[PDB]
RNA sequence: CCCAAGAGUUCAUAUCGACGGGGGGGUUUGGCACCUCGAUGUCGGCUCGUCACAUCCUGGGGCUGGAGAAGGUCCCAAGGGUUGGGCUGUUCGCCCAUUAAAGUGGUACGCGAGCUGGGUUCAGAACGUCGUGAGACAGUUCGGUCUCUAUCUACUGCGGGCG
RNA sequence: GUCCAAGUCCGAGAGGGAAAGAACCCAGACCAUCAGCUAAGGUCCCCAAAUAUAUGCUAAGUUGAAAGAACGAGGUUUGUCUGCCCAGACAGCUAGGAUGUUGGCUUGGAAGCAGCCCAUUUAAAGAGCGUAACAGCUCACUAGUCGAGCGGACGAGC
């Protein structure tokens, strides 16, 4: 999981999410495009 | 759960498979329960317990009456323990037979005091330089207690020179070896603070 | 020899769902750890 | 909103009864209690309707929330929901003794499991195959955390596969 | 400059209510004097006890 | 107790009678070596003929120390010279000659293969 | 940190990333000259510590161009620990042998009414070079006094009075 | 910071406000008084005066002192334009998804997917993954189900 300053779907099938009051990018079949900080 | 003893010496015996073990005898004579603390006056559950017998002569007639609602009668180390194993009543008595061959104890004691000592023996500092090399006065000097001007005071808690002395010291975990009952013997293994003829706490 | 790890859930006053404790015992020991 | 608006209609045979905010469900598997805070929630007889009173963001999304819950309570006490987990794997062993599920993975020790008395518990490691485990219970909520504390125990690698997976539930696997 | 006033006796201060978050997200600095001292509670903690 | 810049004498035929300690191996700030403790050694003699060269790096253990060591049984153990025997690249004595008495304590750390060819133990 | 031409067998973001841009910190060299020239003692080392995390080890995880073991990168985390020598006045640096590791910094580049004076800026002498000369050098070498009885506060200990 | 020009203030200036600040805001102190009205700034308590009224926003303790970026986001309120819609709107579920043809050039191999360049049946069929090339999965599209909203662009406030 990367953390970046502005979080964008990297394939079509990611998920932007919010925890916490906090963005994340998930990628159940990819996961390595998980991304979060938004 | 817990009794009180004079340390009598210090030798060394042979364990039965081979290897030497050094051993600190504490004469923990027959304690008597003196008041039991209950939960709905005091406040919590506990009871003291009295150790060695004193006169007539020396003793305080606050004490003697004390005492009187008791057994035995006014004692020369008088300590509150708690969370006992067996629920007895005023009166009891408890010499040795608390403890068994192979337990761990956690003796307490007051340790023998040193009086004023410097920071070299006391806190573990070494000297300030070498012995030869220009060194004038400072052979066991602390140095600097503090920084400049930020904070510009010296911070609570400096390691320096006092009165070493000696405080209430626990042992923790010393091994009990012999438990002879006629004679009050409790032979442990291991040290105890505090001189000979020290009342020591024992708590099991 | 080797241990039996044995958990067993409860329910929990502090809230009221169902926890887990579990805890390294004796493959011989796990029965009076799962009556309590 | 669009999912608060349906109907609860029961499948006769379950009863629903409301109270000072706590709403309980007998069937006959059971009674299932849950507490609603801001929703007003009332039982004709045979249809449980649900409504709100204000769109505030949040209220919106409670109504939805305990409508869902209590459509699961009323499918599950009435039928139940169940699931099933498969061991894959050489040398992994599961057994039952009632209520005590016992795992023996590739670990150092084995796992026995004192699963709570409101949880079926069924076996299968017949002659070869993977051995599944079958759980079943009226709580859909419970079902889950004890499915997910029992794969826990070892997750799914992808390379090999190994590990206490859902039967079916194709994994992600790489090359190695 | 006088002592005027009443004796105030709050009976129910268990069951007092903050608004937010706050039960939660206030915090009660009580330093001590010490280097490093400076401990930190929570109005959740400090409910706990007394 | 050995510890570094310290002169030991070689009890074995491997070709070198003195050599110096470099270091303590066993841990951080490890502050002396008894019997039976790994040492790292540099060669200072290098007899004529010889099988090790003067200047060389290699590792040895404490065989015999002039300080009283105490066993479990209450017992001490106290020769007249620090001794050391050379070691290969793995746990293993180079040469096939033991001179002078050696350690007991140098038994139960798996020293066999000194310990079965010395005089006295 | 933002964009991503590429490099990565193909595949920008496992890993690195040019051409450009936006900020945080005040530990380097600077800019200003704002308090001190009826004196704020300057480098290095010793003793004593204390603080921040921008984490070297131990602790918990995500991804992998992760079969396992060893790795690479990122996230959370400051409880404890974080070696001894050769050379040099050295900070720094190189080397030798270990260790789980041999962290980065701040506190008047911490600390000289705590220590040393090895270096630097005192008076002597000599070398290279400049100057006709007296003399000088961010050139080198040998030698060369570090003052003070603790009042207030700040610390480490021990007592008397009163409540 | 420094050097000029047009003003004000400190210098040589008391008093009130911003918690404390020579210059910032108000305001130019002849004395005395246990009198009243106001400026800046404020009216829950420390600390004088509204727990005053009317309307809307914020959920971040943002904020209640001053002061922030390139670049992200399905946070929320609000104005205009704007397409799809009971002849059935979006999502979900089920099924179909062809033929000339494996289009032509090149390639040992290019068959919709290394690179370049229409026709027929229909309710509809287009000359991403992967395979040495095929194959196969998916997508564009259409058919049935429930039946009411589904979305974009330009702004404005927090």
């Amino acid at each position: 999981m990367k953390v970046r300053a502005s979080v964008k779907k990297r394939s079509a099938e990611c998920i932007i999410v919010r925890r916490k009051g906090r963005l994340y990018v998930i990628n159940k079949k990819n996961p390595r495009f998980k991304q979060r900080q938004g | 759960s817990g009794l009180i003893g004079k340390k009598i010496g210090m030798t060394s015996i042979f364990d039965e498979n081979g290897k030497n073990i050094p051993c600190t005898v504490i004469e923990a004579g027959p304690c008597v329960v003196t008041q039991v603390r209950t939960n709905e006056v005091d406040g919590y559950e506990a009871l003291q317990l009295g150790f060695d017998d004193k006169n007539e002569k020396h003793s305080t007639k606050a004490a003697l009456g004390h005492f009187k609602k008791a057994g035995t009668v006014a004692k020369k180390k008088v300590v509150e323990f708690q969370d006992f194993a067996a629920a007895q009543a005023l009166g009891d008595l408890i010499d040795v037979s608390i403890f068994e061959e192979g337990e761990f104890v956690d003796v307490q004691g007051v340790s023998k005091g040193k009086g004023f000592q410097g920071v070299v023996k006391r806190h573990g500092f070494g000297g300030v330089g070498q012995a030869t090399h220009g060194q004038h006065q400072r052979l066991r000097a602390p140095g600097s207690v503090g920084a400049s001007s930020y904070p510009s005071r010296v911070f609570k808690g400096m390691r320096m020179a006092g009165r070493m002395g000696g405080d209430n010291v626990k042992v923790q975990n010393l091994r009990v070896l012999k438990v002879v009952a006629e004679k009050n013997l409790l032979v442990v293994k291991g040290c105890i603070p505090g001189h000979k003829n020290s009342y020591v706490i024992i708590q099991k | 020899k080797r241990l039996s790890k044995a958990i067993k859930m409860v329910k929990s006053p502090k809230t009221g769902a169902y926890i887990f404790v579990e805890s390294i015992m004796a493959p011989e020991l796990v029965d009076e750890f799962l009556k309590k | 909103s669009r999912i608060g608006k349906s109907p609860i209609v029961i499948p006769a045979g379950v009863t629903v009864e409301v109270k000072d905010g706590i709403i309980t469900v007998k069937g006959k598997k059971g009674q299932l209690v849950q507490e609603f805070s801001d929703v007003n929630v009332t039982v004709e007889g045979d249809q449980v309707l649900v409504e709100r009173s204000s769109d505030h963001k949040d209220h919106r999304a409670k109504h939805g929330l305990f409508r869902s819950l209590i459509s699961n309570m009323v499918v599950g006490v009435s039928e139940g929901f169940t699931k099933e987990l498969e061991l894959v794997g050489v040398g992994y062993r599961a057994a039952n003794q009632g209520n005590k599920l016992d795992l023996a993975l590739g670990y150092s020790h084995n796992i026995v499991l004192e699963i709570a008395p409101e949880v079926s518990l069924e076996t299968i490691s017949e002659a070869g195959a993977n051995p599944i485990v079958k759980l079943t219970s009226f709580d859909k909520q419970l079902l889950g955390q004890v499915a997910a504390k029992i794969r826990g125990f070892r997750k799914p690698e992808p390379y090999k596969g190994k590990g206490v997976k859902f039967v079916g539930e194709v994994l992600r696997r790489k090359a190695g | 400059h006088v002592d005027c006033g009443d004796n105030v006796i709050v009976i129910n201060s268990e069951k007092i209510n903050l608004t937010g978050t706050k039960l939660n997200d206030k915090i009660y600095m009580r330093h001590t004097g010490y280097p490093g001292g400076q401990r930190t509670l929570t109005a959740k903690v400090l409910q706990s006890k007394n | 107790m050995v510890q570094q810049e310290s002169r030991l004498k070689v009890a074995d035929n491997t070709g070198a009678k003195e050599v110096l300690t470099i270091r303590v191996l066993g841990g951080t700030k490890r502050r002396y070596a008894s019997v039976g403790d790994k040492i790292v050694v540099s060669i200072k003699d290098a007899t004529p003929n010889g099988n090790v060269k003067k200047g060389a790096v290699s590792t040895a253990v404490v065989v015999r120390t002039k300080k009283e060591v105490r066993r479990a049984d209450g017992s001490y153990i106290r020769f007249d010279d620090n001794a050391c025997v050379l070691l290969n690249a793995a746990g293993e004595m180079r040469g096939t000659r033991v001179f002078g008495p050696v350690a007991r304590e140098l038994r139960e750390k798996q020293f066999m293969k000194i310990v079965s060819l010395a005089p006295e133990v």
